[PDB]
């Protein structure tokens, strides 16, 4: 059989797509266009209207600046899209300050990588015991092979220390999407056309001396923008979120039925929803929650759509 | 546009207290801020972006296709760790042209490649 790039990928890239485009009709348009693949979106932007730019990426064999030129000017929604075709990337594997390999710095990062697997593994729920049958407690995750045995290399320049470090490190960019010695994420990175792009390395070896006041300058520094990363979606209280007005979900539901039992004349009641006629005030109350059970539900919905909004700290606001 | 700490005290020119004003004030702030977060979801209310990130149905799915896709990116490491692809793999400059033959190596796998579409990177 004819082995096939599948590493390779030619893409465009697109400045302006207005947050009313979904991306279903951009993946629709891009469609046509054969060797199409995958489109990708960026987290809008509010300072821009909360415009979003996009990457529709493509099997290489595909003449990318004519699907370019066929593609300029056309407009959903009347707004113009203006794709380019997008750069390959160069610099591929970039590096940092060569005191990484210093043997002290080497131990501190397997911590600090250690620490970060075990917290993105259970956020994720990346090793789910049986996944498709529900979590009893006593159900285990399975254990990361990488993880096995870490903290005996810790305590008692090593290659046999750094074989362990990278397969950490390793492990972080492949699957996660973290640069370890950059200390930043590429979040949207599956959908993007280059799939796992940059990397970070550590340099070469230092010309001089390593001092100590050097060495633990660079642990200080190194953690203060690791920390970052570990990030948990900030909450506001439960004072402050019933000032700014969380509504709460059977109110609503209270509030939907009575302004759906509406009273034509004596004895005669009567539903915008079916438009079937009844003889009381809760008769149409127990044909509302038999007859429209999923329409009750759905109102709950637009309650907690509304709340986790204000339950968020940043939340998207003008500037 | 919000008015400023000059501009809501012109108001209540009548009883202007010290301690009264800036009570007053705050309670405008937040039922400044209150009613603008109204307007931004109503506003952004439809939009693809903000459903995916606050409804329950719409961020039920991207946990879901991102999980997904995420244990992908994990069936391809350990397919990596076991066919030995990290073997003689360290993280230096020096093996820079090693590192890039693997992370093109990962997406082929992540893209479904067999160990037949393996034998280009050669």
């Amino acid at each position: 059989c004819k082995p096939r790039p599948l590493h390779k990928t030619c893409s465009l890239f697109m400045r302006n797509i207005a947050p009313n485009i979904s991306r279903a009709e951009i993946i629709s348009l891009c469609k046509r266009y054969p060797g199409f693949m995958r489109v990708a979106l960026s987290e809008p932007q509010p300072e821009r209207r909360f415009f979003r730019r996009g990457w529709v990426t493509f099997d290489r064999s595909v003449n990318i600046k004519e699907i370019c030129w066929n593609l300029q000017n056309i407009r959903l929604r009347e707004c113009e899209l203006s794709p380019g075709v997008n750069r390959d990337l160069t610099r591929r594997v970039r590096n940092i300050n060569g005191i990484t390999q210093h043997k002290q710095i080497v131990r501190n990062d397997i911590k600090l990588a250690a620490k970060l697997i075990h917290t993105l593994d259970d956020r994720t729920q990346l090793w789910a015991s049986e996944p498709g049958t529900p979590p009893l407690p006593t159900s285990l995750p399975s254990q990361n092979p990488i993880l096995k045995n870490i903290t005996d290399y810790l305590i008692e320049r090593d290659e046999k220390l750094i074989k362990v470090l990278d397969k950490l490190l390793l492990y972080l960019r492949i699957v996660h999407s973290l640069d370890y010695y950059n200390t930043c994420e590429y979040p949207n990175e599956d959908e993007m056309p280059n799939r796992c792009g940059i990397i970070h390395v550590r340099g070469p070896m230092p010309p001089n001396r390593i001092s100590h006041g050097e060495v633990l300058e660079w642990q200080k520094t190194f953690e203060e923008k690791l920390t970052p990363l570990l990030s948990v979606r900030e909450s506001l209280s439960e004072e402050e979120a019933q000032k700014m007005g969380r509504k709460d979900p059977e109110q609503e539901v209270e509030k939907f039925v009575t302004s759906n039992t509406q009273e034509l004349g004596k004895d005669k009641w009567l539903c915008p929803l079916s438009g079937k006629k009844f003889k009381g005030p809760e008769f149409v109350r127990k044909h509302i929650f038999n007859k429209h059970a999923e329409k009750i539900e759905e109102v709950k919905k637009e309650v907690a759509f509304f709340n986790n909004f204000l339950t968020d700290a940043k939340r998207p606001a003008l500037p | 546009v919000m008015k400023t700490f000059k501009e809501f005290l012109l108001s209540l020119d009548d009883s202007v207290d010290e301690t009264e004003a800036v009570k007053r004030y705050n309670d405008y702030k937040l039922d400044f801020r209150r009613q603008q977060m109204q307007d931004f979801f109503l506003a952004h209310k439809d939009e693809e972006w903000f459903r995916s990130k606050y409804h329950p149905d719409e961020v039920g799915k991207r946990r879901q296709e991102a999980r997904g896709a995420l244990q992908n990116r994990l069936r391809v490491f350990l397919s990596l760790m076991e066919t030995g692809w990290f073997d003689n793999l360290l993280l230096d400059i020096d093996k820079a042209d090693a590192i890039v033959k693997m992370l093109d190596a990962a997406v082929i796998k992540m893209e479904g490649g067999t160990e037949n579409d393996l034998r280009i990177l050669e």
